[PDB]
RNA sequence: AACGCGACGAUACUACCCGCACGUUGUAGACGUAUAAGAAUAGGCUCCGGCCUCGUAUCCUAGCAGGCGAUUCCUCCGCCGGCCUCGAAGUGGCCGUCGGUAAUUCGCGUAUUGCAAUUUAGACACGCGCGGGAUCAAAUCCUUUGCAGACGACUUAGAUGUG
RNA sequence: CCCACCCAUACCCCGCCCUCAGGGUAGAAACGAUGCCCUGAGGAGUAGGCGGCCGUGGAGGUCAGUGACGAAGCCUAGGGC
RNA sequence: AAAGGGAAGCGCUUGUGACCAGACUUGCGCCCGGCGGAUCAUCCGGUGUUCUCACCGGUGCACUCCGCCGGGCUCAGGCCAG
């Protein structure tokens, strides 16, 4: 049989919200995408959809898994950190949580 | 019937303005009171404190006093009062008064179903 | 930038503050970090300066009751590294505690980390950071002088682990050689079209 | 999955096929924003553009959708119509005929794409 | 009269009540919390042991600056006492409830104390004399006791989700 | 350390162990969540030919989330049993059996989830179940002791006896 | 010295609210004209000054007002403005 | 039912669990077929009015009107979205 994987997304880590030294704006999140280190590398992923996946307690419509969706808006800084805007702001417990950056909508 | 076409109803703020220390004293009601002390932090508008009501929170004039269904409430006590909404079944919804008896409620609900006007709490006393 | 399940770092030849800052950033980002051999960790400057710093740290204690609230002086090199890491982390927050539970520090290389691949951090290496002629000290030596009792036990455990690693080294050398003549013997039976296409593509 | 584009429809829609005997993907529609275009181009000398136009014609895939859903509601496999089957055969016969000329292209189009460690899509060439 | 536990029907349950009883509210509350959820005969035996200085009621809430004993280890605490007056009052109420249960015809040996509630009765207003011509209240704090014994005893799926369920059902 | 750890003895049950049968069971958060020399840096590695900025590397990676049947190959993986071996917080090596296995080629199926909607897929611990294998124990209240003690707590003794 | 980056209620655009300002609306198919329509600028605030609304008890008029088929009152992790 | 490692309470923002208010259940307009009736338009007499407009009775007699029942077609209809 096949011994291959099935990953068609790219991994990321959710760092924090858009913030100053004290004030924090959860309307925009900061992500590392795996393997990007430069603003030019992060310029590819602008406009790509992004999904954060978590588990709940109750069973609704055949699933215990909920997804919050968003898109990558603009680069941040110089180290390839990207800004993401979602339909709902991310939980603050998700600092250090893995997120799935899609390959679509593609311009290739 | 269905409400008339309107702009999207937007609410600038949905959380109620609480009185300062109304959560700490049971002698203080949750109704809004302006702090008038010269050194009160809410009055001096320090960050992290309670906001005050202002005229910047006022909702749109086109969506003013409108329910999310797109209707404006009209308090009704009798059949002659619900007949006043013969022209506004697309913008006005009848709200039955709390002290109206059950038979009069049934008569008003029947007349309102005839007129095609929405009753907000027509499931009352059934 | 590569995400791993857990990253094992040999503590030998590393600088305390720079390594601590790097691993603290990794822990707060969400990367699980294990640091081994904290006895071979390095601090720049002359050794009597570090002795001044640790004895000044020893001076502090709660006056009315030393059993509560006071600065508790952990003499182990791994615990000194843990204090340096913790000072760079908001440890009194729930996020800080949930990051600190992702860190483990040890003296020597306890099993089964002895049979796992160890990373090194170039941004904290002494040979890549310090100028020649500048003095340096050993965290293990400082710990031994300030009261850490287990220098010789770690020494003999590391000696036996190095003997076993040497045995694994001649096994690995034998495997590497016989793989080399395996590839050389198989090279005669490779299809020439496969050879040319692989050479053109880059293997 | 790895498909071959037949022609570009309107409003971001592409009309593709597997072919069906290689990987199992029939005549289908996708969107241009949800695909990655590779450098491999299957040659189309021998495919019938009349049937390509008929399958690209609208209401082809949705004319019997309601009827099929009402028929479907032990599980049973949904019947594929003879028009779809004959059209798929007429498109893909020349498709495998052209594909088998290029070496291991059938294995490529049968294989599904997956990402391994170190695969950076901003550096990968498609 | 209405009890606090209105959910329990009186068809297969027994009840007992006592009002304006000159017994300490705190001690009675602790004894009720000690005997709550118990078999009736075990509760009667335990209350007799509380009188006979053999089993102790643990002092849980109203326990400030109270004594410690070896008999609290049966409860996992260190502070426990013997409120014999509350014990006597509760045996009186429990025997009244047992008598009511026998009058109803229920099985006495299968009854457990499902409900028991002690509330603060109106207080007895005595006075005491202090220094400097002062008078302070010397009030008693009575309690209302009530108790009840009972017999011991995939929709709105998406089209794609429907499809994956059909396919894994087929295969 | 009363929220540090180790070893040992006895463990009644709804307790313990084994198999599979799944969780409106929980997890600072799986998606190939792959990769062991030591040492030096004004020096090292080796097959002893030579090599060293470079991990930009190596392994693995194709098939209904990966089927069925041949052609073909003796390659890889896994569960058990034996012999060794592994104490820094203990696990790996060989042999034997069994099972799976495109390295080459071909045949039948894939549709209809309707133009994207997490790809519900892993690990640990926990719980309810059966079908089996193994075992019939302690502690506290009580009496007593004074090597102890405000009370708790501590040292003792209570089952046939040197009580 | 050079390069890039982070962010305030600070500045630009847009929406909304209020205040102020500037305009139009009758041989009226004609308006809570005390109304409606268009455009622009500004929005902190103690002592202080001014305006508009909300609520409480009672009186005249009116709603051929509500009500034992339940008024007032009270409770309400239940709602709307 | 829930939280608690030397305070709680509070603002913004998610998440978790529990509980709920809206909206929708189809309407509008044609083309057919089948029903049930003549409240069609003209003319006449009377009545009241805005003095040219309506009502009433004679008035239709089925290619005209008014309702109902089956279809078909067009349009507009709630939320989240590409």
């Amino acid at each position: 049989p096949s011994e291959a994987g099935h990953r068609l997304y790219v991994k990321g880590r959710h760092l924090s919200y858009q913030r100053g030294r004290r004030n924090t704006h959860p309307k925009t999140s900061l992500i590392k995408i795996e393997g990007v280190d430069d603003t030019a590398a992060a310029n590819f992923y602008l406009g790509k959809r992004v999904a954060y996946v978590y588990r709940a307690q109750k069973e609704v419509r055949g699933t215990k898994i909920r997804v919050i969706w968003g898109k990558i808006t603009r680069p941040h800084g110089n180290s390839g950190v990207v800004r993401a805007k979602f339909t709902h702001p991310l939980p603050a417990r998700s600092f250090g949580a893995s997120v799935r950056i899609m390959l679509y909508p593609s311009s290739i | 019937v269905a409400a008339k076409k309107h702009v999207p109803i937007v609410k600038k703020r949905t959380k109620r303005f609480m009185r300062h220390q109304s959560d700490r004293f049971k002698c203080l009601d949750s109704a809004w009171r302006k702090p008038k002390g010269i050194d009160n932090r809410v009055r001096r508008r320090f960050k992290g404190n309670l906001a005050m009501p202002s005229i910047g929170y006022g909702s749109n004039k086109k969506t003013k006093h409108m329910m999310p269904s797109g209707h404006k409430a009209f308090l009704v006590h009798n059949v002659k009062d619900v007949e006043l909404l013969l022209m506004h079944n697309r913008t006005y919804a009848a709200e039955i008064a709390h002290n109206v008896s059950s038979r009069k409620r049934i008569d008003i609900i029947t007349r309102a179903k005839q007129l095609g006007v929405k009753v907000t709490n027509a499931k009352a006393k059934v | 930038s590569s995400f791993e399940s857990v990253v094992v770092i040999d503590g030998k030849g590393h600088l305390l503050g720079r390594l601590a800052s790097i691993v603290a950033k990794q822990l707060l980002s969400g990367q699980k970090i294990v640091v081994v051999r904290c006895e071979a960790l390095n601090i720049s400057g002359e050794f009597f300066r570090a002795k001044l710093k640790y004895h000044a740290y020893l001076r502090k204690m709660t006056r009315y009751n030393p059993t509560r609230g006071g600065p508790f002086h952990f003499r182990a090199p791994s615990r000194i590294f843990y204090k340096a890491v913790r000072g760079m982390i908001p440890h009194k927050t729930a996020r800080g505690a949930a990051a600190l539970e992702r860190l483990k520090v040890f003296e020597g290389v306890p099993p089964p980390y002895d049979k796992k691949k160890k990373m090194v951090v170039p941004q904290a290496l002494r040979v890549l950071r310090l100028q020649p002629g500048r003095k340096y000290c050993t965290v293990g030596r400082l710990s031994h002088e300030v009261g850490w009792k287990y220098q010789d036990v770690v020494a003999r455990l590391e000696e036996r682990r190095k003997a076993k690693g040497a045995a694994y080294y001649e096994r690995k050398k034998l495997a590497a050689r016989q793989l080399s003549e395996a590839k050389k013997a198989a090279a005669a039976k490779v299809d020439p079209k496969v050879s040319e296409a692989l050479a053109a593509y880059g293997y | 999955k790895r498909v071959v584009l037949l022609k570009c429809l309107d409003q971001g829609v592409l009309l593709v096929t597997g072919p069906f005997k290689i990987n199992g993907v029939p005549l289908r529609r996708v969107n241009a924003r949800y695909v990655i275009a590779t450098s491999v181009k299957v040659d189309l000398t021998g495919v019938d553009q009349a049937k390509i136009d008929e399958v690209a014609q609208p209401k082809y895939f949705t004319a019997e959708k309601a009827k099929e859903k009402a028929s479907e509601e032990k599980p049973q496999k949904k019947p594929v119509s003879s028009t779809r089957a004959a059209d798929q055969k007429a498109i893909d016969k020349a498709l495998i005929a052209n594909i088998k000329k290029v070496d291991m292209l059938a294995s490529y189009l049968a294989s599904s794409f997956s990402l391994r460690k170190g695969d950076k899509p901003h550096l990968m060439k498609f | 009269v209405r009890y606090a536990a209105t959910e329990i029907a009186p068809t297969k349950s027994a009840r007992a009540r006592g009002s304006y009883l000159r017994v300490s509210f705190k001690n009675t509350r602790e004894t009720a919390q000690a005997i709550n959820g118990w078999k009736l005969q075990r509760a009667l035996t335990f209350l007799q042991n509380v009188i006979d200085k053999k089993e102790a009621v643990p002092m849980r809430r109203y326990a400030g600056s109270t004594g410690r004993t070896a008999q609290g280890k049966q409860w996992g605490v260190s502070r426990a006492r013997w409120p014999v007056k509350s014990a006597q009052f509760l045996i009186g109420l429990l025997k009244n409830a047992e008598a009511n249960a026998d009058a109803k015809g229920l099985d006495t040996g299968n009854l457990i104390i499902k409900h028991i509630q002690v509330n603060q009765a109106p207080k007895q207003r005595r006075r005491t004399y202090r220094a400097h011509g002062r008078i302070n209240p010397y009030m008693s704090n009575p309690c209302h006791i009530e108790l009840i014994l009972t017999e011991a005893e995939e929709s709105h799926l998406s089209s794609r989700q429907r499809g994956v369920r059909i396919r894994r059902a087929l295969t």
